[PDB]
């Protein structure tokens, strides 16, 4: 068991203790059936990894000076040309959607052909950190905690841009410049009666 | 185009296609909140003409309401 | 535009993707009569995946003709 | 304001309707004496009419093209534009008194089922027990949510059911 | 089956007093098919308050 | 429904139309404003000029739909 | 024993050892709300919390309102202090309310899970070093440790007296706050001004004369 | 037992005698449980060492005369300096280097379970190779550390009151002692 999401409350009896990220958090009892719970473990790890790469991408776009994560498809929404680290990309939106559909269909289909593989190893694990079977549980726990933080961070990116309309680094600049005069309660959107 | 594409869904004598009894037997949710789900409904819609007639009359009646409501407001 | 290139590439992409990564899943979910192919990728599989290829290719051509 | 409706104190058809009702009342008034009881009753009627129009203009009601007060039934829009007194406060007042009546009736039923003549206490009302439960029914929302949370608000499936189910 | 005066619960599904509680009058000890005489404090639509039941139609509850 | 109609009938009979319960249909007026009708002043999603749905459908099919829905001489 | 009405019958749920041992028991439940013992436990807790925050609130009304009639502490009226303070402040009131909702919600949920399970917030590991000093003190609603620093609850021969003083001062402060709200709506002046008016002319300046509280006379 | 924080009162039965700084001061009974008490001994020693460093730093800044401890981030709320020599860095770079270095050092410290007195390369001069004078220096260490924690909170409260540095406020207290304390303040005692 990783910890306790609400102290003193008992853990649900369907969440096994030797599972990464087991804080006993299931109020709506969504994982009481084992096949559903197996699918949710798979989907939780997959969503966490995609959200890690997404938050790292949004941070690396905005910190390095190439707009925010919202300005990045605007060359294809408008009439423009792609760019990457300043270097141009000589492709159009239809061609890139073709490349992405073929590549993601192949990779996703090869992942889905496997039964319940979450932690494959082998070619996916070239540096051999999970070849120990004793620190592997600690690294999976670190992996699911960074992934949950990344999911919460990307939904924060989306909700913050829906409300204020700026990037997360500029929003953090405003929150450092005036923490009381710039937040979700000085927003005017998140709480309507403030 | 949408109806011609949707008319290639079900399994006739060509290997490909969906099997309606298989779809109905599959859509049963976990936790038993709908019990057996849609199990055994294919042999009760297929064998009963009154079930099929009630479904057809419910759909055609709602579509006739749709015809009236959309033809007064959007006259063709 | 390049209609032959777009239609032929879209049909090639959908036929290749249904030939190589979705064939086993389609054989799992489905469970003319004889082909030389080592995967059993018959005329009706060719017809379905090339139909998806032509449909997506003409959709891409139409959206690019509208310039949207 | 809301839905294109002007406020009634700003509306002109509202003033026209007030003037028209006063005109009808004074045309009926102008055919009597001064200290006569019909004239006194009609002057009381005109006083109540002016007081009613002044109170509806004071309460901030919204009038339409016909000069008539319109009500707003949306909790957020009412609480935002100051209209909770017309639908929202009346619905919680009604739910308080309607649950009062229902909870006092339910407590009387449970009290009279525990005797040897429940139908006799249903035909001839036990007045002290009914007044006791009628005074004790003021804590009905607290008592109702407590009986909810104990699992005693609801009968189990020992209910009567048909052959089909 | 149940003794006299004890409370039972009716599980004959087409009975009026199905899933409800009555009181045993007597149980006949012959080869009669429905020996358990149960009285009910409420009447059915026919105005009857008494019915014969079987041994597997009453549960002493 | 019968109580509101009988209430308003008693108000119309007793010469006092300003007392009758006239609830405004704010939910369906909200929906008509969402459809692009600038009468009720909600001004959102098709009635506001700075909306994503307005700006995306504005080049091709919205300029006829807006004129037809803001015409008060039809059943639209 | 003592009662809110001599001669009235005490309700049978307020005459048990668990009810008579509580605090401030005078047999006052005419609406029968505490017939359920779980409800009486929850309502004991709700009374304790309303008592303590009502005393703190009414002290914040009275002591600045008494001392503002003397020399020091030029403090505005209690129905104007939020506006005057937020003009004096640095944050908007919405942001200040959001901060107090998070900071109160944490502590409140701690108390909530202690009401649900008494031996709950002393999980070994769940807190850094709080966890040892966040159990109860065998009576729910009366915590120990960092709450009560001075050790006044250590001597058992004073303990029912401290309980009963707390429940009386709390009920009286709740009456005081309902009075503050009522007088504010009726008269329009502060409560110290209302007290000065009732001392200046008792037989003519009261709630029978304000024209609001009973308008039939 | 180093003494008694209040004479006449008894020592709590959970604080052992062979512990640096055991005056018996635990009114709230925060360390009645051994894991809590172990963590608090660790935290007390770490807070004492950081507060000694911070008080010595603020004294050194104000005595050498480059402002007080409050003027030192004013270039970055707005160019840095050290010993009067300007230092060529910016706030984001400083936060980056500090976060990396403190994360590394703190993480190496946190990997060890209950190490309060490490020795080794931390202790190059080898004063703690006697096991008795080391314990007396532990007692001196915890007393100096508590004194520096109280001194730093006094710095913060004293600057929030007067708006001046501690050495300048000590100069005011030496110049006008009955006219410059926490009561001519107007803040610490709200009356008069
Ligand atoms: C505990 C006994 C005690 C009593 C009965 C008084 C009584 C008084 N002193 Mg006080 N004092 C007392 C203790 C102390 N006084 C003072 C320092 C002062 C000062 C400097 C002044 C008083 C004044 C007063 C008057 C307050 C009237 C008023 O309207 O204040 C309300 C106004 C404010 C509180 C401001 C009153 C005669 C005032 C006076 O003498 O005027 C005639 C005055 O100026 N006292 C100190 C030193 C801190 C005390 C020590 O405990
Ligand atoms: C998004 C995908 C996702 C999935 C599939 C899971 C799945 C799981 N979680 Mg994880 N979790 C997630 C995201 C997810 N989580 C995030 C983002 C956090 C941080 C907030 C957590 C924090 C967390 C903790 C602390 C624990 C779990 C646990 C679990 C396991 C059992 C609980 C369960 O059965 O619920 C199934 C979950 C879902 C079906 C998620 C789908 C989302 C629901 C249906 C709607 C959510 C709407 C959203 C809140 C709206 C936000 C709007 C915004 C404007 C405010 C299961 C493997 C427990 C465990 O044992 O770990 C393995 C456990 O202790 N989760
Ligand atoms: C992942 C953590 C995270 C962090 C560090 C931030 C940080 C920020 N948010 Mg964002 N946000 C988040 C998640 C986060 N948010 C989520 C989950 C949502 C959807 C509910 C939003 C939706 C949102 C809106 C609409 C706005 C912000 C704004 C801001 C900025 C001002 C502070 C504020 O009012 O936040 C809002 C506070 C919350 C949403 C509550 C956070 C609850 C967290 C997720 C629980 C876990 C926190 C953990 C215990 C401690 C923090 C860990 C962190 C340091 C890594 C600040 C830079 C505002 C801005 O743009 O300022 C200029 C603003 O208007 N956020
Ligand atoms: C790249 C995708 C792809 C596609 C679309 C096809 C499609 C086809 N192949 Mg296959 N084939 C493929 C990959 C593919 N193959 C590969 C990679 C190999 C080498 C292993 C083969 C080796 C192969 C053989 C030996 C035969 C086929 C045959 C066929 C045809 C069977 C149905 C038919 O007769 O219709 C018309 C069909 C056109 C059969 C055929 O008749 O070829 C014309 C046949 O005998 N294929
Ligand atoms: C019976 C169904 C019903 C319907 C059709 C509406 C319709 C409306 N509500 Mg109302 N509301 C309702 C019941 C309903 N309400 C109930 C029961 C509550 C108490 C929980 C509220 C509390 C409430 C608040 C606080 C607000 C609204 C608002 C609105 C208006 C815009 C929001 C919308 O389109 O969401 C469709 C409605 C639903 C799906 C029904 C659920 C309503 C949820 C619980 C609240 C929705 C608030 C929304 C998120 C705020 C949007 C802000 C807006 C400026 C974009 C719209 C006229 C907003 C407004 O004032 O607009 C000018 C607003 O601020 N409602
Ligand atoms: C900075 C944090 C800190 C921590 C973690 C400790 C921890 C400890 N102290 Mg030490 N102490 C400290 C600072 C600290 N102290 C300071 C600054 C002084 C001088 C005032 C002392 C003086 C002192 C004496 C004389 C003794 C101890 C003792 C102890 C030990 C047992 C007490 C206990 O279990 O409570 C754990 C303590 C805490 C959890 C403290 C954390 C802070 C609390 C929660 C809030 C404090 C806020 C503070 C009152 C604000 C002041 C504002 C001011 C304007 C009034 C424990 C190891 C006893 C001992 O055996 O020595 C080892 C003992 O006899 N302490
Ligand atoms: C560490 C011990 C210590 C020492 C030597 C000083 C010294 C000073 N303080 Mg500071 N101060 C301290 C702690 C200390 N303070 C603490 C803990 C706080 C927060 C409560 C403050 C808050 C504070 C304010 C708001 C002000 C001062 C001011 C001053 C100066 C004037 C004298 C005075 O009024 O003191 C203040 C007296 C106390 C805080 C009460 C004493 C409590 C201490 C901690 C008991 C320990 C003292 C010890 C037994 C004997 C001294 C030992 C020492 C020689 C090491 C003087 C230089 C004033 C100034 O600016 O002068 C112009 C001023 O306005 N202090
Ligand atoms: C657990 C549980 C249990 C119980 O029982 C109940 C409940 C409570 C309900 C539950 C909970 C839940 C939750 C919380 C959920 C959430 C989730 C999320 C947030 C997700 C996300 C998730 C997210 C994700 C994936 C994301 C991803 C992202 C990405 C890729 C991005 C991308 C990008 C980038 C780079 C940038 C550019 O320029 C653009 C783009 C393209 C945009
Ligand atoms: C017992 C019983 C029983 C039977 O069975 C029945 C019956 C009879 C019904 C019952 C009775 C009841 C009652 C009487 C109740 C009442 C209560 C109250 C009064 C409360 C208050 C309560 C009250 C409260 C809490 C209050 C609190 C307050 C506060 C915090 C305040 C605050 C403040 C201040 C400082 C100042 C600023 O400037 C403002 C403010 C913000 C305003
Ligand atoms: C023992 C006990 C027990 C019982 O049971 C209960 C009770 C009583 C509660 C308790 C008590 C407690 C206490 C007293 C506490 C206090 C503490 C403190 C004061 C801390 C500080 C602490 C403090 C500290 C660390 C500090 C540190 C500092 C530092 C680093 C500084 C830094 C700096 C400098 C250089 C200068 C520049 O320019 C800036 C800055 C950045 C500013
Ligand atoms: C043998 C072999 C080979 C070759 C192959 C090939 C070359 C194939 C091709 C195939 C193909 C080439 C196929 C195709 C198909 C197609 C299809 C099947 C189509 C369909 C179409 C459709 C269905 C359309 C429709 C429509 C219309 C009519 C109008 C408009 C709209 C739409 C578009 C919808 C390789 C060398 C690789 C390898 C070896 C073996």
């Amino acid at each position: 068991k990783a910890g306790n999401w609400l102290p003193g409350s008992d853990a649900p009896a369907w969440l096994p203790d030797d599972l990464p990220g087991n804080y006993g958090f299931d109020p709506l009892s969504l994982g009481k059936e084992p096949a559903s719970l197996k699918r949710f473990t798979e989907s939780e790890v997959i969503h966490g990894r995609w959200a890690m790469l997404g938050v790292a991408g949004s941070l690396a776009v905005e910190l390095l000076g190439y707009g925010n994560w919202y300005d990045a498809p605007l060359w294809a929404v408008n009439g423009g040309k792609a760019t990457w680290f300043g270097i141009e990309v000589p492709f159009d939106l239809n061609a890139l959607l073709a490349f992405e559909f073929v590549a993601m269909a192949a990779a996703e289909g090869q992942r889905g052909d496997a039964g319940g593989v979450v932690y494959p190893g082998g070619a996916f694990d070239p540096l051999g950190f999970a070849k120990d079977s004793s620190k592997s549980g600690e690294l999976k726990l670190k992996e699911i905690k960074n992934g949950r933080l990344a999911m919460v961070a990307f939904l924060g990116f989306v909700a913050q841009h829906a409300a204020t309309g700026k990037g997360p680094i500029a929003a953090l600049g405003e929150h450092l410049a005036n923490p009381w005069g710039a937040n979700f309660a000085t927003n005017g959107i998140s709480v309507p009666f403030f | 185009v949408i109806f011609i594409v949707a008319g290639h869904m079900y399994r006739t004598n060509f290997g490909i296609g969906h099997r309606m009894q298989a779809i109905l037997e599959a859509h049963t949710p976990p936790s038993g909140s709908l019990g057996a789900g849609h199990k055994g409904l294919f042999d009760t819609v297929n064998n009963s003409l009154h079930f099929q007639l009630g479904l057809a009359l419910a759909s055609v009646g709602t579509i006739t309401s749709l015809v009236a409501q959309h033809m007064y407001s959007l006259p063709p | 535009l390049d209609p032959q290139i777009v239609i032929s590439g879209s049909t090639a992409a959908f036929l290749a993707i249904g030939r190589f990564v979705f064939l086993g899943y389609q054989r799992r979910e489905a469970n003319i009569f004889a082909t030389n192919d080592p995967a059993g990728f018959n005329i009706i599989d060719v017809a379905g995946w090339g139909a998806l290829g032509h449909a997506v290719g003409f959709a891409v051509l139409a959206i690019n003709s509208l310039q949207g | 304001d809301i839905a294109g409706l002007t406020p009634c104190s700003e509306s002109k058809a509202y003033a026209k309707l007030e003037k028209k009702e006063l005109k009808t009342l004074e045309k009926r008034l102008k055919q009597y004496e001064a200290d006569s009881a019909p004239a006194v009753a009609l002057k009381a009627t005109m006083e109540r009419t002016k007081a009613r129009f002044a109170n509806y203009a004071k309460a901030g009601l919204l009038c339409g093209n016909d000069g008539l007060p319109h009500l707003i039934a949306d909790p957020g829009l009412a609480l935002k534009y100051g209209h909770a007194g017309e639908v929202f406060i009346p619905t919680f007042g009604f739910l308080y008194v309607a649950g009062y009546i229902g909870y006092v009736g339910r407590q009387y039923l449970i009290a009279v089922k525990g005797e040897a003549k429940p139908t006799d206490k249903e035909i001839i009302i036990d007045v002290p027990l009914a007044t006791k439960l009628a005074w004790q029914g003021a804590g009905w929302p607290l008592a109702a949510v407590q009986e909810l949370q104990r699992g005693t608000l609801l009968e189990k499936e020992e209910n009567i059911t048909v052959s089909p189910r | 089956g149940p003794k006299r005066g004890s409370l039972v619960k009716i599980l004959r599904p087409e009975s009026y007093w199905f899933n409800q509680v009555g009181k045993v009058v007597s149980v006949d000890q012959s080869g009669v098919r429905y020996p358990v005489v149960v009285r009910f404090e409420n009447q059915n639509y026919a105005g009857v308050t008494t019915n014969n039941y079987a041994l597997d139609e009453v549960v002493a509850a | 429904t019968l109580g509101l109609y009988v209430h308003n009938d008693v108000m119309q009979a007793f010469g006092t139309p300003e007392k009758q319960i006239l609830i405004e249909p704010v939910f369906a007026q909200w929906i008509q404003a969402a459809h692009g009708k600038a009468l009720y002043g909600f001004d959102f999603l098709l009635s506001s000029k700075t909306s994503a749905a307005f700006a995306n459908g504005q080049s091709l099919w919205l300029p006829g739909w807006l004129d037809a829905i803001n015409n008060n001489q039809n059943s639209l | 024993r003592q009662s809110w009405l001599p001669g009235s019958q005490i309700p049978a749920h307020l005459d048990t050892p668990a009810a008579q041992a509580l605090a401030g028991n005078f047999g006052f439940d005419p609406l029968g709300l505490g017939k359920d013992p779980v409800a009486l436990r929850w309502y004991q807790q709700a009374e304790l919390i309303h008592c303590r925050t009502a005393m703190a609130g009414v002290a914040g009304i009275l002591i600045p309102g008494l001392l503002t009639k003397a020399g020091a502490l030029n403090v505005p009226e209690w129905y104007d202090a939020g506006k005057v303070a937020i003009e004096n402040s640095f944050a908007p009131w919405g942001s200040l309310l959001a901060v107090q909702l998070f900071l109160c919600g944490f502590v409140e949920a701690k108390r909530w899970q202690d009401i649900r399970k008494p031996g709950s917030q002393g999980e070994p590991g769940s807190f850094l070093g709080f966890e040892a000093s966040l159990k109860g003190t065998s009576e729910l609603g009366y915590p120990g440790g960092p709450f009560d620093p001075l050790g006044l609850s250590k001597e058992a021969d004073k303990w029912a007296d401290w309980k009963l003083k707390e429940v009386k001062n709390g009920r009286l402060a709740m009456l005081a706050f309902l009075g503050f709200v009522a007088q504010k709506y009726a008269t329009g002046a502060g409560p110290v001004d209302n007290l000065a008016a009732h001392l200046k002319d008792p037989w003519h300046v009261n709630y029978a004369t304000n024209g609001v509280s009973l308008p039939f006379l």
